């Protein structure tokens, strides 16, 4: 959480949280209610939002799915769908903490090695989760995808 | 008895992500006895010595 | 270390499944206590060194622990019960913000037993001090903040004895 | 059964570094002091 | 300020501002004018604040205030009195500001050897910045005065 | 480092005096402009590999320095040059984010001339490259953010003496 | 320190005695097939990635360690399982190149179990995926290199349980 | 070098390189006429190789040089082709060199970075140096295979 | 072995053995049958060679034989002698390796603090090393005689 | 550092050519040189002390910076005397091997001139202690490596410069 | 660093010849003046405090420097000058004890100057008030304590410079 | 001097010199008439001391003084006469300064490896070192002779 963030920097300065830092942990107490209602509006899109989204980055990078490339066959398609799928489950638990600490610990950190390991190519991951940003904004108001697409955006400067 | 000595040392191995300028290029002091192991080791490192001069009044 | 709302995101991680009903309102009573969390927070600090010195006046202070011989009769010895004080009662604030005794287990509570039996100060004071200390801190706080830090310190007297 | 992400995650620390003079600097102090002597 | 703090972190862990930390700095530029509304409130109350906090400190610590103490005199009662107007402009620009880096790097450094070379008691310092934050309570809305008063717990323990 | 509001403080502490209300007028534009600097910064991360690539092709893409004995002709050379430029992109883009440029001078901008000194490395052809990036920054942030990263990268062309 | 030929050499050493025609003998033998296996070992190095790649896929991958709550479910845990690996076939390379199997057992398990059984890694899990980059390195070093290299491996997995 | 990897190794120590140090010196002494024989037939081959080995390269991965790949169109596919022409003559040097570490110097560090930022992708770069290498097997003696094809193969353990 | 001590290098630098490296260690199997053959001469005559290098010494440090040295009498002498023999099984076990590491293990750790604790003269030590490589050069064939003098040399060079 | 061989791969890099036969000329003469010079090493080794000996009397046998005020009349400074010039002798040797003296020149001549314009002590005594070190080891080593004994020490000699 | 003392020996050690009766009679001298040196300093040691206090009182209370933008009207900067005077004090003393500036000259004035003209401190306006401390500390310590701390005072005067 | 050492741990602990040590400074003004009498009459009696020094030496190691040994020949007798009686002058130094360190500084560091290059013995020169204690002994009164000691087994010391 924003919370956990602002704690651990507390920890390393040796002192009690700071007044502004109580201040933002206030905000982000202010704001649980809005960040749910966002949250559950994608987990209520969920399906229609990644099945677009795997569309858009199939046509966008066609050898992702081509014969030769990583995600060749209906199974390996499906794997690919279910890795944008946990981005898709992490991104909503960032909105929800209202931080990057949920992501960054669950596929931000050393997600370059794992994906070099398989095989599967980065930069078309990240264009991957561009298209669910796009998505998103449709789907959500003006404002929540601003926010969304703000945690959105930290995922694909991490797949960067 | 010590020596005010600034070397520039290239971190050819490692491209370090973090900010490395400071270590990149310094001006620190070590004692006359840490000078001999100090230099040998920033000569390993294969850095170049930009000065020697010497903090102490008597050589 | 934790929160409540990262322990609820952990634990959903770990079902793998999107956020349920559950996961919200387990979500939203962590929210609902926000107010209450930061508003005792803020009074912690402000008498924070109050607070230590109340505790120690109400429970070791004027007993042969003072006294020559009773690991807290030299200035040194002193300072340095204070200083493990403020530390639990430091540490303890951050747990109860968090919600989550994560940070209490990770560094508060880490090796502490060992180390405090091996140089012979005495478990039983420290958990008498830590009860004081929860005492002054709850009439501090409020009743409610009360209830909340009296969870989070009663995790660190336990896990001390 | 499944372990949560906290399954020797957080053993890593803040990284402390000089830098240009403020009153950070002593900060920066206080942690070589905090870490090179056990305060 | 909190975008100098928050700036500070992330250039030690050399990534790019993440979401929530630029949510806090937008959260700072929806509320700078009410803190400056408060800051701009406080100045104008300086003075009668000032007259007012000086009375409850001479009544908190007669000692000091009496001949034989640190503000023996009329002169050393204005000499006192200019430290904690000196004082009380830090607060308003640390409140400004939002964070209380600012106010520690105007007083909280040596502030103990300034205490001491001076001789005065620093434990009267903070009674006279507690009575401080009574009066600002008087001449502040409530939630003005919470945060007020959060800075001025920050100076509370600068003055121990 | 410094900020914005940090260098106002900073003149009304050498002035000694409370703010004045043109001092404050300054601190409520710096208010105003700081949604557009944080919009902006968000979106120079979230494209700043692609400015990176753009600006690193249109300085010295199938040129001499890539070419053998160019000083940019080795991998090594190739990845350190990304390096560097991806730092100034950077720190540059805090300061932006800060809207004062002190930071950014004090931390990358002081020995930076001595160290490529020793390095060799062209300051002018690099100081060419950093303006050819604040034409590709302008041009993906848009024309307010241009304006503004113009001021920083030529911050840092100064600094590049 | 232990090596094959050193190995002997020890041995003699604490015997005080002259070559025995043994000892000649034993190293001898090392000396004969010191050329099967360093072909093997470069072509392992060669190979590496891929070893590690296939002995995940025949493994440990679409499993419920790699689902939610396996002990790999995220990226940090994945990526410290396919360096994991990585380590264990560097050493291990290492000591089937020496021929003893005592360097292993100096650095790859010493605490090893039980820094495992601490952090909650499975113990089978880990010995099934030595079992199958075994498999992968037998094959891409051949029969004769790869029994030799087998032998090495299983110490490693008889290490770990 | 060899000569230069002992010389590291003398430097530490301040000490006489030992008499297992100085055989690897004869040792790389003795094959010396070995290795610049088997850098002349590279050498006087080279074009062919490297024509060669882009249309293997090209026919195991097309999609390098499919619309949409890093090699599309003429110009391009010859800097594809002076790319790997200046890995082929780097291993060459470090052919005569006798170790690994003239390359290792000159390039493979930071390929990654480079050439990812680039845009091409790095297992195709690879897939081009083991056809290099398999094109030096046909044209090169068994013998003289054995060496290159072990440089060779720290390149590709290096590009991996 | 050789190829440990690489092994060990290669570990420390935690990359996998380097081919330069993996040559090393081919070449000292391919040399391995004649180094063992000239290390089982030395062990055949040992005894003898130790016998004339012992007299040899002798005549070099009479005074180290007579009363007032170290090996004052016939006893202090016979250890003495017994300290030799066991340098000259270590070094034809360093011979046998390849590599100056078993020998450095076995002795030369430390040797100068076990020769001022005995008294015993470490310069004379040294000649008598020397003497006893002059008659083990004359003893073996030239080509065994070159890799044992470079064996012995490193021991002369330990004994100063 | 650098070899020959690296050497002429450096500048053969900086041209970006293929290997030349010219350069195929000079590696032939440093592989043809390598065996005696690499015999010639071994027995600067075995007799490096009594060299270091030998020119350290050559220079000073009874000297006057032996004596009293003469800037080597100390226990330390008459074993810093030896120190530096013991470590110089086998730098060059190395150098002299590999047959390139830019290692040489940068490990030791680096920064040399500089500390010993900080300490006083006399660059001409010290070249002449060297020069004596030369004619000792090219009597010990032989005229052929006498000769690239020489050219080390005329390196030296430079950096004395 | 160099005693009284051991300036003579190094003397002697130059020339090379045993200590001379002269030198010997300023030995026994210096012991003879040095008990009263060392009574007085133990008195100048325990109020140092006090007389660190009166100086700051004769010049720097109610001054501009104190004034806002004086280079010592901060919390930090008044720390620092405070820190600063003190720390001569305490060089000053050793000096007068050992009867010798040398070490004082060799640390405490070791570019001093320098880096007091770098960060704009006022070096005369110091030694102004160096020289009113010196002053009262030599009445209290005494006519024969206040020729040596005029000695002390002479260096600072000359770190002034 | 003992006084400059006492001043170098006070300065290291950054506070003024400790009573007691103080104290042990004036017990040394007070002994410092007592050490310049003492020396005086060890410098008088420096050169007999010397000669008989040098005679007990001779007999304790002919072999040194004969041919085949460090002192063998006119010369090198000479020679290992002068370093003696150097290191008898700056023993008289160091017991006329008070402070052994100062001794050591001069002298007896590396002492060691000086001896080495020379080819003396340490335990001769060690031996010739102890006659000359017992010459100074006898020379100097009993309270004399027992800082002498002292100052003689920091000698000693030193030889081993
Ligand atoms: C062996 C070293 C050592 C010392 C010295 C020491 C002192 C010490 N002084 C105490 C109290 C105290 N000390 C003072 C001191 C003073 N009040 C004044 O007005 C004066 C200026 C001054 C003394 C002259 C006071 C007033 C208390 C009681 C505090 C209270 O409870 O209100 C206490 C707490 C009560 C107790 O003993 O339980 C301790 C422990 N403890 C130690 O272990
Ligand atoms: C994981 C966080 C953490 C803990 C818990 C911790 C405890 C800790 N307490 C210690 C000692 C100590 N702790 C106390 C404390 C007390 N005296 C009393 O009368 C009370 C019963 C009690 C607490 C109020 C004392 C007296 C010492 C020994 C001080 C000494 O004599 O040197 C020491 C030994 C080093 C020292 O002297 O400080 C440690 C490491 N350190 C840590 O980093
Ligand atoms: C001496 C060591 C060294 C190397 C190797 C090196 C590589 C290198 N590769 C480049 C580009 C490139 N590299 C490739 C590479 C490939 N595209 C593919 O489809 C293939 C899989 C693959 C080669 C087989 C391409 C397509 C470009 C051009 C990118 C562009 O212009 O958009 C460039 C920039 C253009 C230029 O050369 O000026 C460099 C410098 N630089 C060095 O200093
Ligand atoms: C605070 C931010 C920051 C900066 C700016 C910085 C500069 C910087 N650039 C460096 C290297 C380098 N920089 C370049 C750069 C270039 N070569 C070219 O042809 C281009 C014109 C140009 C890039 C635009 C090269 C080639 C090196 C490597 C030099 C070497 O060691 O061989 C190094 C040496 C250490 C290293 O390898 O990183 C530093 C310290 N360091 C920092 O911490
Ligand atoms: C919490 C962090 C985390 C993630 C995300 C994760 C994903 C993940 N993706 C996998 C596979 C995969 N991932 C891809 C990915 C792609 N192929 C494409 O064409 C696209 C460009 C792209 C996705 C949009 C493919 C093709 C595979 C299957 C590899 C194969 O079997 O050939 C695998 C290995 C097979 C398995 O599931 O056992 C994992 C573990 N694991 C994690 O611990
Ligand atoms: C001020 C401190 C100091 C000392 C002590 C010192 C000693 C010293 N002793 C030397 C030689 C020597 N030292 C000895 C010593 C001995 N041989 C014996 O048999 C005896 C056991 C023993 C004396 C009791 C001999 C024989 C030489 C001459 C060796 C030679 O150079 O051939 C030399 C080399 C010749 C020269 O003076 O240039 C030095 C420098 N140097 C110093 O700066
Ligand atoms: C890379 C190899 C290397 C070199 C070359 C080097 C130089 C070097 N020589 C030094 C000292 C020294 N060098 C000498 C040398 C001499 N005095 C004489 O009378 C002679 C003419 C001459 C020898 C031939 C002396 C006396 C000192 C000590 C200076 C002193 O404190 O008086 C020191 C000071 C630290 C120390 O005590 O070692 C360095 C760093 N350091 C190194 O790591
Ligand atoms: C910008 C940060 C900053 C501060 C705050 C500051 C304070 C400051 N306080 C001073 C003195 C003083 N401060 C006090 C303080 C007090 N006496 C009491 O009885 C009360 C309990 C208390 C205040 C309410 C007194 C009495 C003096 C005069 C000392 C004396 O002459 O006896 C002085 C010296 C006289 C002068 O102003 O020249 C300074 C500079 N300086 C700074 O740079």
């Amino acid at each position: 959480s924003v919370v956990t963030k602002s704690i651990v920097n507390a920890d390393a300065e040796a002192r009690y949280l700071s007044p502004g830092e109580l201040d933002r942990i206030k905000n982000f107490v202010s704001t649980g209610e809005r960040r749910l209602r966002i949250a559950q509006t994608l987990t209520e899109n969920r399906e229609r939002i990644v099945k677009q989204a795997g569309d858009q980055l199939f046509q966008k990078r066609p050898d992702v799915v081509s014969p030769g490339g990583n995600a060749y066959g209906e199974e390996m398609t499906a794997t690919c769908l279910r890795d944008l799928d946990y981005y898709l489950r992490l991104v909503t638990y960032g909105i929800v903490a209202g931080d990057v600490t949920p992501i960054e610990e669950i596929g931000l950190v050393g997600v370059r090695e794992m994906y070099n390991s398989l095989g599967t190519p980065i930069p078309a991951v990240a264009e991957g989760i561009r298209a669910m940003k796009n998505v998103a904004c449709s789907l959500l108001s003006a404002e929540d995808a601003a926010e969304a697409g703000s945690y959105f955006d930290f995922v694909i400067g991490a797949m960067q | 008895r010590m020596f005010k000595i600034t070397a520039c040392v290239p971190s050819q191995t490692r491209i370090r992500t973090q900010r490395e300028l400071q270590n990149t290029y310094f001006t620190k002091l070590v004692p006359y006895e840490n000078w001999f192991r100090e230099q040998q080791r920033i000569q390993k490192m294969g850095g170049k010595i930009v000065k020697v001069e010497l903090f102490t009044g008597k050589p | 270390m934790q929160d409540a709302i990262t322990a609820v995101i952990n634990a959903s991680d770990v079902q793998g499944k999107y956020l349920d009903t559950a996961a919200m309102e387990k979500l939203k009573a962590y929210f609902a206590t926000g107010e209450l969390r930061v508003r005792a927070a803020s009074v912690i600090s402000a008498n924070a060194a109050n607070i230590v010195k109340e505790a120690v006046a109400k429970s070791l202070l004027y007993s042969d622990i003072t006294r020559p011989g009773g690991n807290m009769y030299t200035t040194r010895r002193y300072a340095a019960c204070i200083r493990d004080l403020d530390y639990y009662l430091r540490y303890a604030t951050y747990a109860m913000l968090a919600g989550d005794p994560s940070i209490l287990d990770e560094r508060v509570l880490n090796g502490l037993k060992e180390t405090y039996n091996s140089l012979g100060v005495p478990i039983a004071a420290t958990v008498q001090a830590i009860q004081a200390m929860k005492e002054v801190t709850a009439s501090l706080v409020g009743a409610d903040a009360g209830k909340e830090m009296g969870i989070y310190f009663d995790y660190i007297c336990s896990g001390l004895s | 059964v499944g372990v949560g992400t906290t399954r020797r995650r957080p053993a890593r620390i803040f990284r402390m570094t000089v830098g240009a003079p403020s009153a950070e600097v002593e900060l920066v102090i206080n942690a070589i002091y905090c870490q090179v002597m056990d305060v």
